[PDB]
């Protein structure tokens, strides 16, 4: 898409149509005449297209009219109101821009801020933007979180988040332009490489690749043309409805094979009938010749009644040849049928165990995209955001992905290794209070109006609390946070003196032996400028390799890319990293999925901000106190940094609302 | 609407499948021991019908008898109607039968025959005495 279009879709905007968000700001111009919406709708999307086309500087008010032409340039206040609220809910002006007019000199309102990851510093900066005060408080002493990027001498690579997820109205898009990202294109080319060492035939592996994709719409069929979601009072899994996709798949295959030999006997059977109406012919035919051949002997001249036994023999004899040899003309139909049929056998296993071993990589490549157990994900909703995909390659992040948080953090109030211990809001205001991570005995008090909390789901999970809420957050919100589902998946990274893998093949596979284990180094990856291999744990081999120390998981990264590439090719690496997410006390985890019994309306309730109860009762109801943002609460990008960024600008934006009245809703 | 093309998922079928625990394991091994029946009863008539076969070795060439070539004739030879009579007798009204019993004479003549000659040879009770067996 491309114009005043195609900075909609870049902002993830219907071009053509106002959303649910500017009918709460605009309710008179979306109430109002068809005419009205499309002036309002190309100041939209002509605004947005001039700070796209040019974000590394602020887009102010006066730029934006001044751009725009008549009959638009003509409302004023229409372009204010406009450019108000794109400014207000991260639509321009987002990320690390060149402000015209310098900060306010002195700000209104205190917010705290947990957590230094992407969401948080994302919301920070638009606080900070609009004028209000910003402390962030950090548990480790670096920022990202969940971007964490490991960097020795000259080796760079990701222990986190490395994937640009494609560029098609993704707002790292516009991030990248204004930070040096150095962004490479991902090739898709995955040669599969099975145990013994030696790659999977091209054959094979578009067999199951199919079989795969095709097992997929089953589940899906499953799930929305039969309402198979419940069984036994228990929401079914994608996992659950995969076994029963293969069940029936080989229940088919063995009710084909009964049907086909089933019509051999049947045809075996009327052979055998035929056999024997043939056998008892030609025993009466025996018969019919030595009566004729006595009559025959008599020898002539001889009366007229014998002269007919002689002609009357030799009739029923012909009459009964001629029934033999019909009978031997469907005794050769019926024995080619039996050829026929017995050559064309239907197939004898749905799958093999070999088949079934390449089947199961494409199962840990859906576990790591997950970063969960099949058996976990909801059969009916786990696939909910792929409506929201972005266009365009996937790229990974050449100089490390930390760069990013790095750039959003600069001119910052970041407080590192203060770790939030109790977040305590009322009807007046916040206190938080933290600790230092280092000697834990030094305590730190936070007044605030507002508390914005970041900390990662599994955080908000952990019995018993590694941060107390008081009051208690209501069940509608801790309900929501059992629900969800807070995966795993672990990242080894190799580095080599060498490049001994093939430098053109971005990522290359290995299946693994067992069901058990398809997820333990299953998949690795070349994308880095030195030489650096990366491989994935995904599934229910990400919780159990975090008990086992990392020389023993280096040797079977070792042995694995020995088999794949010659056991003298092979050299000892030079540094080696192994991540422990659902380890890591700020992490417990890698990020959300939608778990079985979840919705992707959970992740709504995750992002809905939390009223504290009157002081004085009978005073009037307060405003919203506490905050929540980050990954697990935006319902159509989860488990993403672009999600976390999102939603860090989604509560500055209703944030600032709450705090500096929004004069763009009149 | 329908599945992707070669699953086969219908709701009868599913829910046989998950009834219980090992309802699935169960439903694939009643098919397994189901078609390991059905071979050896495949073998069973196979070794049944070579036996039959072999019983009929060499077919029926040694009882064949040669093709009697015959001009059809018009006339009737008096040894020509004896043979008739007594193939009514032996034939009832299969008209082919007689026709060739006697042998140089087609099937019309044969049907003829039996009204020329029916009240000189008695035919009803040739045919009325054919009727009882």
């Amino acid at each position: 898409p491309s114009g005043v279009e195609g900075a909609a879709f870049q902002s993830r905007l219907p071009h053509d149509r106002m959303t649910s968000q500017e009918a709460a700001c605009f309710p008179d111009i979306i109430s109002g005449p068809q005419q009205t919406q499309k002036v309002f709708l190309f100041i939209r999307n002509r605004t947005l297209q001039l700070w796209l086309d040019n974000p590394k500087i602020q887009l102010t008010f006066e730029a934006t009219l001044q751009q725009l032409e008549a009959p638009y340039n003509s409302d004023t206040v229409l372009v204010h109101r406009v450019h108000s609220y794109l400014e207000r809910h991260g639509l321009i002006n987002f990320g690390i821009y060149k402000r015209i007019k310098p900060l306010p000199t002195k700000k209104t309102g205190k917010v705290i801020i947990i957590g230094s990851g992407v969401s948080g510093l994302a919301a920070a900066r638009q606080l900070q933007s609009f004028g209000m005060d910003v402390t962030l408080l950090e548990a480790r002493d670096r920022v990202g979180g969940r971007v964490a990027t490991f960097r020795k001498g000259n080796y760079v690579a990701d222990l986190g988040a490395m994937v640009v997820t494609g560029l098609g109205g993704n707002p790292m898009a516009v991030v990248s332009k204004q930070v040096n990202m150095e962004l490479a294109k991902i090739k898709q080319k995955c040669p599969l490489y099975e145990a013994n060492g030696q790659a999977v035939p091209k054959e094979k592996d578009e067999m199951v690749e199919q079989e795969f994709n095709r097992l997929l719409e089953a589940t899906s069929y499953l799930s929305h043309q039969l309402d198979f979601n419940v069984l036994n009072n228990k929401p079914v899994s994608l996992g659950q409805a995969l076994e029963v996709v293969i069940q029936l798949q080989e229940k088919h295959v063995k009710d084909e094979q009964i049907e086909h030999w089933k019509k051999i006997v049947k045809t075996q059977e009327e052979l055998k009938e035929l056999l024997n109406k043939m056998v008892n012919l030609k025993e009466k035919i025996k018969e019919l010749h030595q009566q004729y051949k006595e009559a025959s002997e008599v020898k002539p001249p001889r009366d007229i009644t014998a002269e007919f036994l002689v002609k009357s023999k030799h009739r029923d004899l012909t009459a009964l040849c001629k029934e033999y040899d019909e009978l031997a003309e469907t005794q050769g139909k019926l024995e080619e049928k039996l050829q026929e049929l017995e050559a064309n056998p239907p197939s004898d296993v749905y799958l093999s165990s070999r088949d079934r071993q390449i089947l199961d990589w494409h199962f840990a490549n859906l576990e790591f995209a997950n970063a969960t157990p099949l058996s976990t994900l909801s059969l009916k909703h786990w696939d909910q955001d792929d409506d929201f995909e972005f266009t365009g390659s996937h790229l990974t992040v050449r100089n490390g992905y930390s760069c990013v948080p790095v750039a959003l953090a600069e001119g910052l109030d970041i407080k590192l290794n203060t770790a939030v211990r109790q977040v305590r809001y009322t009807a007046s205001g916040c206190e938080v209070i933290a600790v230092n991570t280092r000697s834990t005995s030094q305590t730190f008090i936070y007044k605030c109006d507002a508390v914005l909390c970041t900390l990662p789901l599994g955080v908000l999970k952990q019995q018993p609390p590694a941060v107390q809420f008081v009051p208690p957050l209501p069940e509608w919100k801790t309900s929501a946070v059992q629900r969800m589902g807070f995966g795993n998946l672990n990242k080894v990274v190799l580095c080599f003196d060498r490049v001994f893998w093939d430098p053109s093949v971005n990522l290359f596979g290995h299946v693994g032996s067992t069901t058990a284990s398809r997820g333990e180094l299953f998949l690795f990856w070349n994308l880095y400028k030195a030489p650096i291999l990366l491989a994935l744990v995904a599934g229910e081999a990400a919780g159990i390799m975090e008990n086992i120390s990392d020389d023993v998981i280096v040797g079977r990264c070792l042995a694995i890319l020995k088999g794949i590439f010659g056991s003298s090719a092979v050299p000892q690496p030079k540094e080696t990293v192994v991540s422990r997410w659902r380890a890591d006390p700020w992490a417990r985890g890698s990020y959300s999925y939608v778990a079985a019994g979840s919705s992707g309306n959970d992740y709504d309730l995750m992002a809905q901000p939390i009223t504290p109860g009157p002081s004085i009762p009978g005073a009037p109801q307060p405003i919203p106190r506490l905050f929540f943002a980050g990954e697990h609460t935006i319902r159509n990008y989860p488990a993403t940094v672009h999600g976390a960024l999102l939603s860090g600008l989604r509560e500055a934006g209703r944030i600032a609302d709450q705090f500096l009245g929004a004069m763009y809703t009149l | 609407r329908k599945p992707p093309k070669g699953m086969f998922l219908s709701q009868e079928d599913v829910e046989a499948v998950s009834a219980n625990a090992t309802a699935a394991t169960t439903v694939l091994r009643q098919l397994d021991m189901e078609l390991v029946s059905v071979k050896r009863q495949i073998q069973n008539i196979k070794q049944t019908n070579s036996a039959l076969k072999e019983k009929l070795d060499g077919g029926i060439e040694p009882y064949r008898l040669p093709e009697v070539i015959q001009k059809c004739n018009a006339r009737w030879t008096t040894e020509e109607q004896l043979l008739a009579v007594q193939a009514i007798r032996k034939y009832g009204r299969d008209f082919q039968a007689i026709s060739d019993v006697i042998g140089n004479k087609s099937v019309v003549q044969v049907k003829n025959f039996f009204v020329n000659y029916r009240r000189r040879f008695n035919i009803d009770e040739v045919l009325q005495e054919w009727e009882a067996e």
